[PDB]
């Protein structure tokens, strides 16, 4: 046994972090870097959608947890990740820093500050994908949110807890009406009564960074940076970042909603959200559906939007108002995604 | 003409080994050496089968297969060739060992645990499956009674079901 | 240091599979190199297939390849010779002068794969850029750092518009435009080079104002999807190290999208909508986000857009529409009968035309 | 041959759609990934290589010429089809 | 579940560990529908001509790490699973020259008109790169088709590419 | 009887694969059980994969599912309260009262999957 024991001992070297150290139980080894996925051997105590670091600064969240290895999507460019790299689990489900220390700041889908104004003050870290409130806790909408548009006020009124969809072609003024709402909120956002105070959240999915910068400048001009948070997922960003950003923004808004306050959230261009999800799905060899959109495109938007409603008095009578933006292509509302 | 069909799927390695043995000789020596190799790999499971992971480079595989052949070169005949081909091909070496054992036992043993309505375990060490099942069943019912537990036998329950169905 | 080497295992069409040794695999998008008698076949790594094997896409014709041929890793992505020496020379995707006027004496060598400027560095003011053309800078003015889409055609003076823009930008601020002939027809390319010499924009003995990078249509797929990145790298260097208002001309952005869809099919990705790559939006954003204005300078792109089947609803035209700002629809003989510019002012629109 | 020997030659490729169909058959039978209506990927590359070989040589090389006349048949007048 | 099945497929199916020197030779693994997977040919080139034991020729499009996919110029009847195959060493080429005038030939230069052997001044590769950007010049010499419609409205020039599109 | 127990091998979105032990294979469309920190996660069995492994459907979110977690077999299909007491009570896909009006006091519990009433 001495010869087998010592030859097994020298086998324990030069294999390094594949069976030897950490037993690949809290660590992993990149088997192959794919389109936007990374097959990783190891991570035996990993749970699903657990945030993982690839020892290069890029993040990852696990879809595929089949017995052999774990399939990890890449929160960033897949150039950084390399086959044979060591990965480590963060031990927490994908979460975004939440709290009242985010107004006046812009962040990404992972809550990391991009404005360069310093670190973000957080009162907590809620999961990006959280369960929507049930049937019991909600309450019918009664308080009106004033958009400032005569068309949207006298006609098609919008209340606190209602999900009103902005549909239009490429150049119609959806961003314009959303900005008009966020600026009209200034009248009551500078007072004292919190019941009329409406904090705001803007979601930039697939938008140009230049357009986002101009938008931030516009909020600067009208002193709307306060009581407002902007999450950015530019068109140059990886598809997973765009797919994740709306859920994190929903968590940010749900913080205010469950803390008794009222929040406005604008899901600009959820059509590009669906496009990013489609790209992620077909990179995962998922069956295409109508216009090759995977079947769960409805489920995505459903779970995303239903997290915004008026709460009953027993919870704290908080509210979350969602303003999705969908770009109909050809002026038709009879298409699958619309 | 190997006695049994393994239908491929990682099992063709065992059939190839058996054919290589049958073409010249050593149906038994290679198999007993392979049994010893499996005993060795299960002796140190944390170093035995964890090392059969696919996150392990080609020359790592050469190193591990060289490490397998020790203790007076127990790997005798073409089994070293099997280790080599498994180094540059699919790695884990347990299932095809079982397939090869199944093949060699069909060559020499021909034992099946039948009993139809009886859930016995009557292994039969004979190539003639004609009446030896009677002796095997008699011995396994006279003594032991390993499970012999049908829980409920099918004919009465199925007949009652079909009768009450009309 | 020890060079990184490997052996070719399979060439499947333009796709080349190469097996490396332990702890030697590069990152993807890196440039690989083999010694062929013709010249340098370079391979861009696309995927890691495990077992120390990488899947690469060939930037040049892969003929007469044998399994087990030696390969060398450059270390990073395809790096193009960059500098003021590029002006007046014809360069390719791989950064080799196909102008046969000697080697390129550029001192710097930058990779074509870079990141767009961060959000903080992005300019926060929408700026105007004078075009010289009266109707253009009055009714459809160009954005400083914009994504102008030329909706022209044939026999409309599409080129003469381009040389006029190059001359006007060279005179006005600092303009050293970069022409990117994605999918060059190599006949129009030769005629364009001759016109460059005749018009004086390209001065062989003197100084030139434009660098002519283009990959011809006969090149393998992927090179046609990287010539735009090479030209964009050249323009970004001319902007981030000289502070000029550089221009950039794309032969046909539709050809770039078609090449990108073509590459994805070869890899094995499922085409998404209409034979189109699943990463159409991602590739378009990656290309069009680095072409932007910064604190130091600005780069404005003038791309020619082809609309398949005259369908404004096609996914690639819409994805390009995501990044246009202003547009110029050169009249198909409507205004050419008479007015030389022939821009059809009632069809060419601009987003910046606001008080 | 004629072009590089200084002469002028006319080439009539005629049916190229059938050539593309043949390439489709080859690629599909070799398990290559299909594309738009199951056509192979590098068919645009294929036709580009085929057609760009025709050129008008300059005087230094012999002033040769090759004029290409490919014939593409379209089905139902669809000029928007992939090969057209 | 401790472990899973190692192989769902394998290019290697006969693990005898013998038969070296398949660099210039090989063995047919599978054939059908005008294609023939071949094990061996370690020194084969891309699209290289290859010769079979039955006399039919092939062209090496697909060279996988294990086997090479050979496309076949003739019928699949002549070939068999297990035939020996030899590489020719040359890429696709055709006899070129002025003797081709007045003769009808095949896609590889074989005379199909039945008029005798073909006289050739050379043998150029079938797949040859196009002339570059500089060695070309502008087209000025016209090509007179004889059609007044073509020659007046859509002129053709020496060195131009014109598509005859139609139903 | 002994509690039928197994190990979770794969968690694929809403699809969970469970490996079981000797002759411990549950039935198709039969409720399983995972002790999640939030509550009870049942795994309705959809298909059998062999080698003492079954493919199951999760009726709740699969958040925080680690491979190798303990599973428990209910012994039958999903059971829900049935009776006049259910009138006025808002229930869920599994049968727990989500109206927070107290526990349901049902007298009978019936399986979810039945058969058409013949002719
Ligand atoms: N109320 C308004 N008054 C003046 N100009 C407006 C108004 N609303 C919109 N516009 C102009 O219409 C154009 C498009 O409006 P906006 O910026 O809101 O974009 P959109 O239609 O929401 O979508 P996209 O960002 O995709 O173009 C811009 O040029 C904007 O200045
Ligand atoms: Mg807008």
């Amino acid at each position: 046994k001495a010869q087998p024991t010592e030859v097994s001992s020298i086998l324990e070297e030069r294999i390094k972090g594949v069976s030897d150290e950490a037993n690949l139980n809290e660590t992993g080894r990149v088997l192959a870097v794919g389109d936007g996925i990374a097959r990783v051997f190891g991570l035996n105590n990993i749970q699903a959608e657990e945030l993982v670091e690839f020892s290069s600064g890029v993040k990852g969240m696990a879809l595929n947890l089949e017995p052999g290895q774990v399939g990890i999507v890449l929160f960033g460019s897949d150039r950084l990740v390399k086959e044979g790299e060591l990965v480590k689990r963060t031990g927490n489900i994908v979460d975004v820093p939440v709290g009242p220390g985010l107004l006046g700041r812009v962040v990404d889908a992972l809550g990391n500050p991009i404005d360069g104004k310093g670190p973000i003050d957080a009162a907590g870290r809620s999961r990006a994908q959280v369960k929507a409130p049930g049937i019991l806790p909600r309450r019918s909408v009664h308080e009106p949110v004033q958009t400032g548009l005569k068309a949207v006020d006298a006609l098609v009124p919008i209340g606190r807890g209602q999900r009103e969809l902005i549909i239009g072609d490429r150049q119609t003024g959806k961003t314009a009406v959303a900005l008009d709402t966020i600026l009209n909120q200034k009248r009551w956002n500078n007072g004292s009564d919190e019941s009329k105070k409406l904090y705001c959240v803007y979601v930039a999915v697939g938008q140009k960074r230049s357009t986002v910068a101009q938008l931030v400048q516009t909020l600067e001009q009208h002193d709307a940076m306060k009581y407002s948070i902007i999450v950015a997922a530019t068109a140059s960003e990886a598809a997973p970042l765009q797919y994740l950003a709306p859920f994190t923004a929903a968590s940010i808004g749900e913080w205010f909603r469950d803390n008794g306050k009222h929040a406005l959230i604008v899901y600009d261009d959820l059509s590009k959200q669906a496009v990013a999800y489609r790209q992620l799905s077909l990179l995962l060899r998922r069956p295409p559906g109508r216009e090759a959109y995977p079947g769960d495109v409805f489920y995505l938007h459903s779970r995303l939007l239903e997290r915004a409603a008026k709460l009953s008095e027993k919870e704290g009578s908080g509210s979350l108002t969602a303003l999705p933006v969908i770009e109909t292509q050809g002026g038709d509302v009879s298409a699958y995604i619309p | 003409p190997p006695p049994v069909r393994l239908f491929g799927v990682e099992g063709t390695y065992a059939t190839a080994l058996y054919q290589a043995a049958a073409k010249n000789s050593s149906i038994d020596a290679a198999f007993q050496s392979l049994q010893k190799v499996e005993s060795t790999v299960k002796k140190n499971p944390k170093l035995g089968h964890l090392l059969l992971n696919p996150a392990l480079s080609l020359k790592d595989r050469n190193s591990v297969i060289d490490a397998i052949v020790e203790t007076h070169k127990n790997l005798d005949g073409y089994v070293v060739n099997l280790l080599k081909v498994l180094s540059e091909n699919n790695r884990l070496g347990c299932f095809e060992k079982i397939a090869s054992d199944f093949g060699v036992l069909n060559d020499a043993h021909n034992g099946l645990l039948k009993g139809t309505v009886t859930s016995a375990e009557p292994l039969d060490p004979k190539s003639f499956k004609r009446i030896e099942k009677a002796l095997s069943a008699s011995k396994l019912v006279g003594q032991g009674k390993s499970l012999k537990l049908e829980n409920v036998v099918k004919p009465e329950i199925k007949g009652g079901l079909i009768v009450e169905l009309g | 240091s020890t060079p990184i080497t490997g052996k070719v295992t399979a060439v499947i069409g333009a796709i080349v599979d190469v097996h490396f040794e332990q702890s030697e695999l590069p990152a993807i998008l890196n440039a690989l190199e083999i010694k062929t008698p013709q010249g340098k076949l370079v391979l861009e790594v696309a995927q890691h297939l495990g077992e120390n094997t990488v899947r690469t896409i060939a930037m040049d014709g892969t003929e007469g390849l044998v399994r087990g041929e030696k390969v060398l890793d450059t270390g990073g992505p395809i790096s193009v010779p960059v500098g003021r020496e590029t002006l007046g020379r014809i360069i390719n995707v791989i950064g080799e002068p196909i102008d046969e006027r000697g080697p390129i004496k550029s001192k710097l060598r930058k990779p074509i794969h870079a990141d767009p400027p961060s959000f903080a560095e992005q300019s926060t003011s929408a700026e105007i850029l004078e075009t010289g053309i009266k109707v253009v800078d009055l009714l459809a003015p160009y954005a400083r750092g914009g994504k102008i889409g030329l909706f022209g055609g044939a026999g409309v003076g599409k080129t003469v518009f381009i040389q006029e823009l190059i001359n006007n930008i060279a005179k006005a601020h600092g303009g050293f435009s970069v022409f990117t002939g994605v999918g060059e027809r190599t006949r129009e390319g030769n005629d364009l080079y001759r016109e460059m010499k005749e018009t004086g924009v390209i001065n062989l003995e003197g100084e030139s104002k434009v660098a002519l990078v283009f990959g011809q249509m006969n090149e393998p797929p992927g090179a046609r999807a990287r010539v735009a990145l090479t030209g964009l790298t050249i323009a970004e260097y001319f902007r981030d190290e000289e502070g000029q208002d550089v221009l950039l001309f794309i032969d046909n952005i539709f050809r770039f999208t078609q090449a990108g869809s073509e590459v994805s099919a070869l890899l094995g990705r499922i085409p998404s909508a209409v034979g189109y790559q699943p990463t159409l939006a991602t590739d378009m954003g990656l290309l069009q986000e680095r072409i932007t204005t910064t604190k130091k300078g600005s780069v404005t792109s003038v791309q020619a857009v082809y609309v398949p089947a005259d369908d404004l609803t096609d996914p690639a035209p819409a994805t390009t529409f995501a990044h246009l700002d202003a547009t110029t629809v050169l009249s198909r003989g409507i205004s050419e009968l008479g007015i030389y510019p022939a821009v059809d002012p009632l069809d060419s629109k601009s987003r910046l035309l606001d008080a």
